[PDB]
């Protein structure tokens, strides 16, 4: 990701910025902080008598 | 009332550029054009002045 982390901002305010958009990164690496591990065992298991 | 008096005037126009710098602030070009709006805001208040 190239680009800052403020938003996009203008100001119109006693004191008061305006921010419209989302930085990259809250996409492109962003923590969706909902999800979970998924974990497996790269091997896989049978009987061998076979 | 040169309609709020010119010199009050340069200090919208000098206002609004802000907004336009503000609404491309990397994009240098309205840096100038607002620079603009400070320099001849300036020399009619030294000229209001004088």
């Amino acid at each position: 990701y190239y680009g800052d982390k403020n938003n996009i901002n203008v100001v119109t305010g006693a004191g008061t910025e305006s921010p419209y958009n989302i930085p990259g990164w809250d996409l492109f690496f962003k923590a969706d902080g909902d999800y979970k591990k998924q974990i497996s065992t790269n091997v896989s298991f049978t009987d061998n008598r076979w | 009332d040169l309609q709020n008096t010119g010199i009050l005037q340069d200090l919208e126009n000098y206002n609004k550029a802000w907004n336009d710098f503000a609404s491309n602030p990397n994009e240098n070009a309205t840096k100038i054009a607002l620079v603009k709006a400070s320099q001849t805001l300036t020399e009619s208040v030294n000229n209001t002045f004088a």
